[PDB]
């Protein structure tokens, strides 16, 4: 064995509890809206503090 | 607040989608193996099975109205290169392999 197995995904489904799903939610990894592996660069303070 | 810009409920959703995406990739062979094996122990993988056939040929990414296509398409590009180290996506998937 050198790769993943369908029963290994079933084991992770049970580990996470994904058998309780009903509808799949949305994500936007193809846009600036959710850069899933970026850094906390957004830290700033408004012009009203100046 | 609870974490950095890249670590919200959307990352909890990539961990959920990853497992369904990997199951869908396997599950697509079960039906081709005989021609009528439509049955599955996780019916919810059908959403990913349908989306995989789209994202493997799609090119509209930045504006593709199928949010699941642009979403799922980014997961494997991350995972494949990240395998050299521990990560919220790669770590649980590597640990799960011990089951069989
Ligand atoms: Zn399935
Ligand atoms: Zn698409
Ligand atoms: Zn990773």
């Amino acid at each position: 064995t050198d790769f993943i197995d369908e029963e290994v995904l079933m084991s992770l489904v049970i580990e996470m509890g994904l058998d309780r799903i009903k509808e799949l939610p949305e994500l936007w990894l193809g846009q600036n809206e959710f850069d899933f592996m970026t850094d906390f660069v957004c830290k700033q303070q408004p012009s009203r503090v100046s | 607040a609870t974490g950095p810009t890249a670590d919200p409920e959307k990352r909890k959703l990539i961990q959920q989608q990853l497992v369904l995406l990997l199951h869908a990739h396997k599950c697509q062979r079960r039906e081709q193996a005989n021609g009528e094996v439509r049955a599955c122990s996780l019916p919810h993988c059908r959403t990913m099975k349908n989306v995989l056939n789209h994202m493997t040929h799609c090119q509209a990414g930045k504006a593709c109205q199928v949010a699941h296509c642009a979403s799922s398409r980014q997961i494997i590009s991350h995972w494949k290169n990240c395998t050299r180290h521990d990560c919220p996506v790669c770590l649980p998937l590597k640990n799960a392999s011990d089951k069989r």
